[PDB]
């Protein structure tokens, strides 16, 4: 889990 | 082996966001976020940056395990996309495996973080 941040919300956000 | 991948293309990325460059660039790690959706940890023998999103059109390389980590690759087509906060994702589009994980068989040179 490298970079556990909000990113991957933010990419299931997207599309 | 560093010689092998795109020094600086994370750097111009980050600062330009230039879209017409086909960097060669290796993958660290790949994780799955809950049909997955793919984030990648990737280098450019310089730097790595964890903001790589795989297009749902690339998931089956990773399901034919074509693309995984140690990989390298050369990008062919990505969209960035500038946060509010500032931080950018890679929407990789398009790309092609040129060497496959078990004949690279580890992580090239000593890449630092993006900051």
């Amino acid at each position: 889990d490298f970079a556990n941040d909000d990113i991957d919300s933010y990419m299931i956000a997207m599309e | 082996m560093v010689g092998q991948l795109s020094e600086g293309a994370i750097a111009a990325i980050m600062q330009k966001g230039d879209t017409n460059i086909k960097p060669i660039l290796q993958v660290i790690n790949i994780r799955p976020i809950t049909p997955p959706r793919y984030r990648l940890l990737m280098s450019d023998g310089l730097n790595t940056l964890s903001s790589f999103m795989l297009a749902t059109q690339l998931n089956p390389l990773v399901e034919e395990e074509q693309l995984s980590s140690n990989c390298v690759c050369q990008i062919h087509r990505f969209i960035v996309n500038t946060l509010k906060d500032g931080r950018r994702v890679v929407i990789l589009m398009e790309l092609e495996v040129l060497k496959s994980a078990e004949a690279v068989g580890v992580k090239i040179g000593n890449p630092v973080p993006y900051n």
